[PDB]
């Protein structure tokens, strides 16, 4: 007997236990979501605290097992993801304090309010209050005071805890033998022992820098065509040759410029693709939806939704008395059960959202004959990419005159192919410099090349050099403008909506192609393919079983992630941006500010 | 003369685990396999070496009525040469068996919304299950190298597994209550007949 069979047997009979726990928690949270009430709060706690303190003790057990001496790399993924120790290494009472810091900086984001100088009883929450300023207002001293506000109050007690956070955080990573927070956030993407498939952890810094630059030029195109329209919204206030004022973005930071859509529309006066009135007129349900979006799968050769899925998942809202959380999620419970949560109304956004969720459900089905440990995305950025190339086909146009929800006598005509390609670059193109430049700024902060003294120096800095957006204020540094950003202040890693932009294009373009699709990349549907279902499959059904440079390599046919595909996508609006940037100025300055 | 209790088997009212898989012998009375359908959700009728069309013809020595319960992924594992945990170490069937296997969905009465952990399987054995043997032993499994001292601990795991079946499960892990029909046949006057 052999520490790799001792090893073995020790997996299986964790492999079996884990399920039949998980699936409580998973249970539990489900009916707590779906049923908000103080009993069901207790028993999500519950069944949650015993998992985690199973997982906790089987984590020690496994520690017996060494690594080296395995070589069944199938078992040695599973080992390592068990030996996890995350804040376990840290003392009792270190372990205690970065617990207290999570939990006071998530409940001083979510909990954050501001109320107005003009009035001080009236106050607004970041949603539906300060949000709703940031994406449906054109004033220019409304937005800034929103912006200005929020990371005033709400950043300005962030700060210290956030020096506290990265402090502690680093301790934990580098007593689990990493360089600082960051490199243990680069491990998700780190790969060992498979020659021809490896990657370092210091690669990922190399690839979304590498990436980044080729996506520069059609980033300062969109950039100077916005700031051309945005100028003549606020006249007196933006220069011809500066950066954005970073309130002035559509949402709080610039993350998405998806709402700067009603000022930046090249055509207006043509229509945008809207199917739902045409959803009304049928008589379309909720039912409906997810009907035809399990139809959608079905097409490609993926299976249908299970006989469980339809009787347990939340489709609809239950509204009247009962409450829940209306966020769309995909449930991957196990032991079969699968399930949405999805508050659906009639509308465009909706039919898509299912499409995009039941491209999760299909992911979590296809990869659930893996081991417990190994059902999850290759990397972080493979499950959020499969659900948006969903999407992607069932928006355009083919798709929906296919179905019935758009006339087979409404006509493509390039005007409406740049005023979509368009409100795609906002929410898309617009977010890859935002999204690197603040991965960018907390890797350099965890790995000590930023002083405490220089915190929102060289974020502002590196805000003007990278994204070219400027603050409409001076900051000092007892200001914390990323934390006031939800997935700062509550440890999650940013750099995966990068790589999940980058890897959609790379699936889709792979799948159109073996869809013998002809023409614009952005007008593809999938729908039908059976080819297509199955190049994405033989990379659903791994899991996390193979490393994620092989499991990229079995849909697109290449080792690593790449941009050409994304640059393709929008290449029509690419030309069309030189076109209309003529003799605008392309490029920003650096020194340029709206408080002199 | 009697009809062969095909009552008791089928129907019951708790059936076993399958490690204990448990066996009726059925002798000297009338078979009438026609009866043999409860109009369940997922039933299955795949028999070997016997042919399942008009199974009231061939009289037999005996036939053993074996039942237990296992969940629906491991169906397909109650066939000659499978594999599996349910094949390997609960209940194998022979290469030439001449039978009949019949399954059918029970999670009306087996599951429970807290879960049900009464039905038990065999994780682990150290040997694999010559065809119709049975173990109901509770030997504390040893995996590593030292002696266990019939006390689980590391490397030292129990071997039954309890199955947990909720009724929120899915097709192949909600619970199957299969019967297998085995027709020995000896020298024997071989009783087992009945038009
Ligand atoms: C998680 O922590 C455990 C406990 O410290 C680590 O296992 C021990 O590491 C020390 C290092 O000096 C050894 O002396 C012990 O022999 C190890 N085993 C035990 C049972 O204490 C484990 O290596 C840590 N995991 C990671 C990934 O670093
Ligand atoms: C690793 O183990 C699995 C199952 O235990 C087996 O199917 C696979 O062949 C093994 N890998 C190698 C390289 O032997
Ligand atoms: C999916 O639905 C179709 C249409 O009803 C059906 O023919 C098919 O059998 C279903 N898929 C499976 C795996 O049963
Ligand atoms: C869900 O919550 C409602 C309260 O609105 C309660 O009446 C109901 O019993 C809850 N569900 C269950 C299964 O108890
Ligand atoms: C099974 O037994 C129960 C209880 O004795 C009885 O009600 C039922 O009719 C039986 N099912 C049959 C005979 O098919
Ligand atoms: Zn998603």
């Amino acid at each position: 007997s052999t520490i790799e069979e001792q090893a073995k047997t020790f997996l299986d009979k964790f492999n079996h236990e884990a399920e039949d726990l998980f699936y409580q928690s998973s249970l539990a949270s489900w009916n707590y979501n779906t049923n908000i009430t103080e009993e069901n709060v207790q028993n999500m706690n519950n069944a949650g605290d015993k998992w985690s303190a199973f997982l906790k003790e089987q984590s020690t057990l496994a520690q017996m097992y060494p690594l080296q001496e395995i070589q069944n790399l199938t078992v040695k993924l599973q080992l390592q993801a068990l030996q996890q120790n995350g804040s376990s290494v840290l003392s009792e009472d270190k372990s205690k304090r970065l617990n207290t810091i999570l939990n006071t900086m998530s409940t001083i984001y979510s909990t954050g309010k501001v109320c107005n100088p003009d009035n001080p009883q009236e106050c607004l929450l970041l949603e539906p209050g300060l949000n709703e300023i940031m994406a449906n207002s054109l004033d220019y001293n409304e937005r800034l005071w929103a912006w200005e506000s929020w990371r005033s109050e709400v950043g300005k007690q962030l700060r210290p805890l956030y020096e506290e956070y990265v402090v502690l955080k680093n301790e934990m990573a580098r007593a689990n033998h990493y360089e600082d927070y960051g490199d243990y956030w680069r491990g998700d993407y780190e790969v060992n022992g498979v020659d021809g498939y490896d990657y370092s952890r210091g690669q990922l810094i190399e690839d979304v820098e590498h990436t980044f630059e080729e996506i520069k030029p059609l980033y300062e195109h969109l950039h100077a065509y916005v700031r051309a329209k945005l100028m003549n919204a606020y006249p007196s206030y933006i220069s011809p040759i500066g950066c954005l004022p970073a309130h002035l973005l559509g949402d709080m930071w610039g993350r998405f410029w998806t709402n700067l859509y009603s000022l930046t529309v090249p055509f207006g006066q043509k229509p945008n693709i809207d199917v739902t009135d045409a959803m009304v007129d049928q008589a379309w349900d909720a039912q409906r939806i997810f009907k035809e979006a399990e139809k959608f799968f079905v097409s490609v050769g993926l299976p249908n939704m299970t006989q469980g899925f339809w009787e347990n998942s939340m489709l609809t809202d239950p509204g009247n008395v009962q409450k829940a959380v209306c966020h769309p999620t995909a449930w991957d419970l196990g032991k079969g059960d699968f399930r949405i949560l999805m508050c659906t109304k009639v509308t465009m956004d909706d039919f898509l959202t299912a499409h995009h969720e039941m491209g999760h459900i299909q992911y979590d089905m296809a990869y659930a004959a893996q081991p417990f440990l190994l059902r999850n995305g290759a990397n972080e950025g493979f499950h959020e990419a499969v659900g948006e190339i969903m999407s992607l086909s069932a928006a355009t146009p083919k798709h929906l005159k296919s179905i019935g929800l758009l006339s087979p006598d409404f006509q493509e005509d390039n005007e409406t192919e740049i005023n979509f390609l368009l409100k795609q670059a906002l929410t898309i193109v617009g977010t890859l410099p935002f999204t690197y430049m603040l991965e960018k700024w907390r890797w350099m902060v965890f790995k000590g090349e930023i002083p405490k003294d220089q915190w929102m120096k060289k974020w502002w800095e590196m805000k003007r050099e990278i994204v070219g957006v400027v603050e409409p204020v001076p900051h000092d540094e007892t200001y914390c403008d990323p934390a006031s950003l939800f997935h700062v202040s509550n440890d999650y890693s940013f750099i995966r909506y990068y790589t999940r932009t980058l890897y959609q294009f790379q699936f889709q373009e792979a799948l159109c192609q073996a869809a013998k699709h002809e023409g614009p990349l952005h007008k593809c549907d999938i729908s039908n393919s059976t080819e297509a279902g199955q190049k994405l499959f033989n990379m659903l059904r791994l899991g996390k079983s193979e490393p994620w440079t092989l499991a990229l390599e079995n849909v697109v046919g290449a080792k690593n992630m790449n941009v050409r595909p994304l640059l393709n996508y929008f290449e029509p609006l690419f030309t069309w941006l030189k076109d209309q940037n003529k003799n605008s100025f392309v490029g920003w300055s650096t020194d340029w500010s709206p408080y002199a | 003369t009697n009809l062969c209790p095909f009552d008791e088997v089928f129907n019951a009212t708790t059936f076993a685990s399958v490690y204990a898989w448990n066996r009726k012998r059925i002798s000297n009375c009338v078979a009438d396999y026609s009866v043999l359908y409860n109009f369940a959700p997922f039933f299955a009728f795949k028999c070997y070496g016997v042919s399942p069309t008009k199974l009231n013809d061939l009289c037999f020595t005996n036939v053993y009525a074996d039942s237990f319960v296992i969940r629906g992924n491991e169906v397909s594992q109650i066939a000659p040469g499978q594999t599996g945990n349910i094949a390997d170490y609960n209940y194998k069937l022979p290469d030439d068996f001449t039978g009949c296997v019949i399954a059918w969905n029970s999670n009306k009465l087996d599951s429970t919304v807290g879960g049900n952990y009464n039905y038990r399987y065999r994780l682990f054995r150290k040997s694999k299950l010559k065809p119709f043997e049975r173990d109901i032993s509770t030997e504390i499994y040893q995996a590593g190298n030292k002696p266990c001292n019939g006390v689980a601990g590391v490397n030292c795991y129990f071997p039954l597994q309890s199955y947990g079946f909720r009724p929120t499960y899915g097709v192949g892990h909600q619970p199957y209550r299969v019967v297998v029909l085995s027709f020995e046949l000896l020298h024997a006057p071989a009783t087992v007949c009945g038009p």
